[PDB]
């Protein structure tokens, strides 16, 4: 299922648990082997998906402040996990930077990451 | 999501 | 002011939600206004150090469609800053992804933008 | 976001 | 009346497109009004045979940010729709990547909104 | 640019032919279903025809209207992305399609998504 | 995209 | 976009 630790195509790690009232509650690590680059992540998941065939849709945030780095900005992925024998999470992320009025037509960065319980 | 994101 | 607090956009949605000191945002986002059928527990998190030269708190949120009455079987995330002033706003962008077949996961994700004000419209 | 989503 | 003219943003930006009957868009944006160096080619397309209800034109264009005096490796495409009407508008969402190496190719795409009409603003 | 020119397949079975001319822009022929000819459509857009030569990929995007002579989707995809460069031929896109819609329907109006081209058919 | 699209 | 993009 949804729970347990993921990575992406990048090596960062994501570890999740999915509660039975649709919460995602975990912890991402920007990088592998630093306590410094692991952050607080909250989300949801449908906890009753459809049963044809379809994926699991869900969502999560980090902020990127921990109690040693604060990069003024946060991340949502949003995507759905693909069961089988080869278990993915497909999803697609917007991180926001706090910018003055100026600067808030750059404030966002678009991108994909599929994760995947295999360890690189 | 890289480094500090 | 702050985060905290009952907002608007101006396609009849509102969304209520605490900022709690650990960074931690919770709360409801009722997609019509006035109907508590269409209300769904709202989770994210937000920059609860920002930077003080009057840029934005960054932020972001998650919805996904499942309430007691309705299953739509998808999420949105919102992605964006709080903006401080005499008209407090949140702006966003956001993700809307559908549970769907391998098939048809090309065309599962819709885009937008969205911002808020504590202000009822009109 | 708006009506079920 | 149509998507041929001159378009402007609230962002200081400006562009003149023309709308061909083969639904080429060819055209010019200007980055910063009244600044002949901020000048790029605009290319792109448009449906040339949309509905009749009320429904926007789908559209989209590209800029590469090089012209004969400035070169940001980047290219932006904007992907909307024209709305017709008493104010016409040309409402957009769109992607800036620029080149990067591989390492840095997650940070390469900017996402945003803008909002145009020949209206230019006072 | 002999580079970007050329033909592009992406693993969902989609192609397009595009040639790169020397003042940066792009123009072909985006086909998405395989040996039909009523699912070909005018591609256009602009590439960077002065690329750095420090490693980095090459900017470009293109757009195609879902228009041709036997169907019309009322609707318009762009994809913004770099030609990597290096010995696997590639392109990286993001894309938007955004569809005709009411007022009403704006907000549901836009599709985001991401596709990745060689000039190597995936197998 | 695919199909019509 | 604005200035160089």
């Amino acid at each position: 299922g949804i729970t347990g630790t993921w990575y992406n195509q990048l090596g960062s790690t994501f570890i999740v648990t999915a509660g039975a009232d649709g919460a995602l509650t975990g912890t991402y690590e920007s990088a592998v082997g630093n306590a410094e680059s692991r952050y607080v992540l909250t989300g949801r998941y449908d906890s009753a998906p459809a049963t044809d065939g379809s994926g699991t849709a869900l969502g999560w945030t980090v902020a990127w402040k921990n109690n040693y780095r604060n990069a003024h900005s946060a991340t949502t992925w949003s995507g759905q996990y693909v069961g089988g024998a080869e278990a993915r999470i497909n999803t697609q992320w917007l991180l926001t930077s706090g910018t003055t009025e100026a600067n808030a037509w750059k404030s966002t960065l678009v991108g994909h990451d599929t994760f995947t319980k295999v360890k690189p | 999501n890289q480094x500090w994101q």
